[PDB]
């Protein structure tokens, strides 16, 4: 089931990069987290909204360098 | 198992919806070909785990100016260039060149093939 | 790296219809893209980045109002869909997935539309409803070699959205291959340096700009630094930017320094009547240079 495999690999990579962005408020982690969240399938709709809310919350806190 | 996997990928075409990761049992999917491509089969193939026989996109025909100028021929209505599967194309000779009777100047388009008639000078 | 003190004017408010709105997104999106990948935000003012991101959000959601039900795009909803506008929106949004949130189904619906409806049997993409603002399309306005240049443009936009639409569009690889087949077939017959540059970038993305085709690309450059044709210099800047991106894909870093030198020596900082393709490509190429810098 390589389809569902990749469907979940996109999710975990988005989770790790969003966590890295939350820990490192930088432009690099912002771009990587945004690209990773956008590539998550329509299946995990509510989970995508959660991670996108977390990216927006980090952007409200501000970022450095 | 009783559900279904991914829809079969056809050539020169694709499904008409967002590709699901897992497909439900008994659901049919619509297929569409590219431009001028003629479909041959049921556009909606139904879902056990094995999908129904997907339809086939029959290729069309591209009549380029290169092949025609090499044969010293034009079109009767000189210029659509593109022809669908079965559209009859009517060629004519060019100035000075006369027909060689190699093929009738009314050519059918089957899949990809299309036989070009020729014209020769005196 | 170009000083960001000049680029302050590229921060605009997206306002317009199905076409002006993209002319408004283009400078804001490409400026944030440039400053991110060049690491000049601290000296230019990082506090402005968040505000510029909000501007990009506006253009995104505003453009969604012109998304026809066929997933295509046009200046109005009841107007005929444009192939170039759909390809350009795909291109701008594919760069914007690194900045704001974007719905994947929108881009992929537009890609499926371009593949199924607006690709001809020989892989050519056809513009059946030209845009109203022929100044936003750059050197592609010229009629000569319109088939080659439009196919290259759509192909570049498809290969940019590859990351986002690989899972949902299975016809994408075949369509990309058919477009590259047409480009490779009629590349050596090209006479226009703009088409040589944009088709060279498209083939280089596919790994096809090799052999005599590659030679034609590199020999089209005058003084080995620019790709120019008789016409407006905005077209020549767009072409040289496409060529720089092709070179960066080709990893021919011994050819790049003169081209970047010429691009910097033009002192082009964006703006001007119909400067959309010029601004987008020049700063896309410079940003990708700083990212792929040797």
């Amino acid at each position: 089931t390589d389809a569902t495999i990749k469907k979940e690999q996109k999710l975990i990579q988005a989770q790790n990069l969003v966590r890295e962005f939350e820990k490192t408020h930088t432009v690099s982690a912002h771009r990587k987290a945004q690209k990773a969240v956008n590539l998550v399938s329509f299946e995990y709709k509510v989970k995508k909204m959660v991670l996108q809310e977390r990216i927006d919350n980090v952007l409200k806190q501000g970022l450095v360098r | 198992a009783e559900k279904c996997g991914p829809p079969p990928p056809i050539d020169n075409g694709d499904i008409t919806s967002f590709l699901l990761s897992v497909y439900a049992p008994g659901s049919s999917v619509e297929y569409q070909c590219q431009n001028l491509y003629q479909l041959e089969g049921n556009n909606q193939i139904t879902c056990n785990g094995q999908w129904s026989e997907p339809p086939k996109c029959l290729d069309p025909c591209v009549i380029s100016q290169e092949i025609m100028e090499k044969y010293n021929i034009k079109l009767k209505w000189t210029q659509k260039l593109y022809s669908r599967t079965g559209d009859i194309v009517e060629f004519v000779c060019k100035s000075g060149y006369h027909p060689t009777k190699s093929h009738s100047f009314r050519a059918m388009c089957q899949n990809g093939k299309l036989v070009y008639p020729s014209c020769e000078e005196k | 790296s170009t000083d960001a003190e000049r680029l302050k004017h590229l921060i605009v408010t997206p306002s317009g219809a199905g076409e002006q709105n993209m002319i408004g997104m283009t400078p804001t999106v490409i400026a944030v893209h440039y400053l991110d990948e060049t690491e000049q935000w601290e000296k230019f003012g990082l506090e402005k980045r968040q505000g510029a991101l909000e501007l990009i959000k506006k253009g995104y959601t505003q453009q969604l109002a012109f998304r026809q039900p066929s997933s295509a795009f046009a200046a109005f909803v009841k107007r005929a869909p444009s192939t170039w506008l759909t390809a350009y929106v795909v291109k701008v949004f594919s760069l914007a997935v690194n900045l704001i949130a974007i719905d994947s189904q929108v881009l992929c619906g537009a890609v499926k539309w371009l593949i199924l409806e607006k690709q001809k049997p020989d892989g050519v993409f056809q513009e059946d409803a030209p845009v109203i603002h022929q100044e936003m399309i750059g050197g592609l306005r010229n009629n000569n070699e319109k088939d080659m240049a439009l196919t290259a443009f759509v192909l570049i936009s498809l290969q940019e959205a590859k990351d986002i639409c690989e899972e949902q569009v299975n016809s994408l690889p075949g369509s990309i291959t058919k477009a590259g087949d047409f480009l490779e077939a009629n590349y050596m017959n090209l006479q226009r340096s703009y088409t040589v540059a944009i088709a060279g970038y498209a083939l280089a993305q596919m790994g096809r700009l090799k052999g005599p085709l590659l030679n034609k690309f590199l020999t089209t450059a005058k003084d080995k630094n620019r790709w120019e044709d008789p016409g407006k210099q905005l077209y020549n800047v767009e072409a040289t930017s496409y060529a720089l991106l092709a070179l960066l894909q080709l990893k021919d870093f011994d050819f790049v320094p003169p081209v970047v030198r010429w691009l910097n020596e033009q002192r082009y900082y964006g703006g001007g009547y119909g400067s959309t393709q010029a601004t987008f490509m020049v700063f896309q190429a410079l940003a990708q240079y700083q990212k792929d810098a040797p």
